[PDB]
């Protein structure tokens, strides 16, 4: 039975933590503890199949949980998130993006670029930028808020898709 | 909004 | 006789108290302690009405003065105020605007997005991002610069002139 | 019958007493003991309410009376007194307001400016000066002669005012 | 440069001390003890002319001042004042005219007559009477306001013009 | 490391101390014993040079401390401190101009005219005569607030200034 | 009460 492994990373307070409980319990949390790093399964229906997602949400912490080295390691996607009204995130993304082919120690690793909090009025990161970026990288750009769900499903559905053509 | 702080 | 008071939110070190000062006492305050709130009057003639003004400068403090929470709640209008040369200040400004309206429990609350430090060559934050913003937002966008008193009377007078809307 | 409870502060020697025996005595006192703190009650018709003045007449003796305790701690309104021809009384008065704040712990507390003397022709206060410090603390100023009566019911009329918008 | 002795009488209250400090201290007094007798010097320019003018403001007393006695010997011309809202003022002139006569011992003595109070609205003394009057005197009638300053200039400054006259 | 001598000079309570500590420990002081002379120093960056400032905080004891003589002799540069809402302050400051050119028993003394409490509201010092008399003087003129930290490292970096050109 | 009220 298809389990994908999907490891959310970005910048503390971009939405990691609320996309994923979006995703996986239908509500929006305003306070997720920005230190713990948490698991995730779901069964979803993509495409007309059925998989396991089983979700790492990061916190970036430092202290050592053997289930986040076999994940970085293990993690078939990663979702690379940044906030569309923090410059600073999207900055990050570089370095994101840099980790995980190191910890792959590869140029192709399943991957998407991730625009939360889409709903805001205060947009400061041009989503031609993302767009840029993720297209220098050969990966999909999404624009997602996890306040009204909006590309939440695409988002993580569409990372998934990643790994199908990966694999195959 | 100060009269919770951030109470939930 | 017509008081008006104002309220002046933003981010630390965005030119709150250096517009407050420039606007009561007619000069430039390069140290003003970032701590420091305080209230200030003026009498001044706005479209040959004479009228009181009475500001509160914030400085955000947490610590929690009985004085403040009656100026979030008796306060008439804000300035939300950003520099031009800061991109984080002009993100946190949906935040202060979503706070207004919270404390106010109104969508109609007078208000005017402020671009200060217009005298610098540093810009950031263009004003057709600034004024797309306040548009979403229906308030007036106001550029100053509290060094050379740029809008400074402006920025004031348009949210008494907001406020003289509200009340008729 | 509502009764005001009136203090008079101020420097020494600019007429605290002079205005308050002129109010309640209707004559000007040439020598009036400067340590003799003293209250006065006198019945007044303000606005066609009669009400009854209780009037502090404050000497700052170091000489600690419970009467003027009570009155500061109970004291609903401040007449800042300062003299039109003594600088320095004038400088002094920012002090009493802070004192005054201080004992309410408020920063709305009914205050009159008070320049007595307006009767000698050796002014070192500009009216002007008087009415900026007066519209900074957004409280009424009058200009008082206890020697010619100029102003004085007045001056105590118009704290009786701005306590009854206070308490109201 | 010449010196003009000018003396203000009148019946009480007509306002001889409100005019009289309008024209010396450009502003107008609530309350000028009735009894007061005080004399004024300023220095003016009437007709390209400076001059100086030394007035004295009578308050009726008995009460022996050598000033008092010596102004009306010596005093050069009489403003003659009424209130136009006040009858028994108007009736007392011709008491105050036959009395400067016989101080004088002279029938051409330099007068002007003074409706003080011309702002109200309350008038029982009309302009045509008193005109009549100032005609049978062959002297001038001049209407005033101590409140807002109306012909205050004109009054003192038209005694003046007729001492010119007199002396010439 | 250049050490720079400075000495803050002034009539007793114009804020010496509180100017002094404000530059050196970054805090506004209630209560600093007015009698008590100290001598400070600080590492500053002024124009990329680092420099050592040695302030002595002068507190005029008619008391003769060995410290006190040594910098009245070696310092290099004086404040001249009044407070805006202190006239004698202001009136005393060319009696310590008098005092250091016959210390120095130069007429060429490094020298900046400050005045202190900007903050305050009861200003009896206009600017425009603190500037006539800088000017008259040929030295800076620089407004200060120990409370809110306004001009004050530019009091004393405008002094530091004044001493490099000295020198040099 | 009042301007708490029923908010918290
Ligand atoms: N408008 C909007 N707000 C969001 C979104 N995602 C998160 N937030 C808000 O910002 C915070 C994000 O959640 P958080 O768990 O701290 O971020 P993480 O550490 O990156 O997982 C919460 O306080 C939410 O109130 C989004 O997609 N849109
Ligand atoms: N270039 C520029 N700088 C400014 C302006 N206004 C204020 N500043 C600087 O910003 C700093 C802080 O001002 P302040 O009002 O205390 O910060 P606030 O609490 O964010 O209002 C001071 O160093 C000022 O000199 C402006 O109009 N232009
Ligand atoms: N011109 C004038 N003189 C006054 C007035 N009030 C008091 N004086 C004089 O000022 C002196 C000090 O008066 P006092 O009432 O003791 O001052 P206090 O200590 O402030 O109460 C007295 O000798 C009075 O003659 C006033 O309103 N106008
Ligand atoms: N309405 C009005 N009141 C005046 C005028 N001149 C004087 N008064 C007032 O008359 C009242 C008492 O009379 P006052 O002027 O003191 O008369 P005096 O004592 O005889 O000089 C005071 O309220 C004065 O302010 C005027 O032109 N119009
Ligand atoms: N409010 C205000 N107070 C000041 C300022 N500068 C000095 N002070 C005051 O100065 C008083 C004593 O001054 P101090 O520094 O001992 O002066 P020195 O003894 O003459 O060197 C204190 O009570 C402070 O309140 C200022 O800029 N604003
Ligand atoms: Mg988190
Ligand atoms: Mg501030
Ligand atoms: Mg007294
Ligand atoms: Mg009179
Ligand atoms: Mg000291």
């Amino acid at each position: 039975m298809t389990e994908y492994k999907l490891v959310v990373v970005g910048a503390v307070g971009v939405g990691k933590s609320a996309l994923t409980i979006q995703l996986i319990q239908n509500h929006f949390v305003d306070e997720y503890d920005p230190t713990i790093e948490d698991s995730y399964r779901k069964q979803v229906v993509i495409d007309g199949e059925t998989c396991l997602l089983d979700i790492l949400d990061t916190a970036g912490q430092e202290e050592y949980s053997a289930m986040r080295d076999q994940y970085m390691r293990t993690g078939e996607g990663f979702l690379c998130v940044f906030a569309i009204n923090n410059t600073k995130s999207f900055e990050d993304i570089h370095h994101y993006r840099e980790q995980i082919k190191r910890v792959k120690d590869s140029e192709d690793v399943p991957m998407v670029l991730v625009g939360n909090k889409c709903d805001l009025p205060s947009r400061t990161v041009d989503t031609k930028q993302a767009q840029d970026l993720a297209r220098s990288y050969g990966i999909p750009f999404i624009e997602t808020s996890a306040k009204t769900r909006q590309g939440v499903d695409d988002a993580f559905y569409t990372l998934v898709r990643e790994i199908r053509k990966h694999k195959e | 909004e100060d009269v919770v702080g951030g109470c939930c």
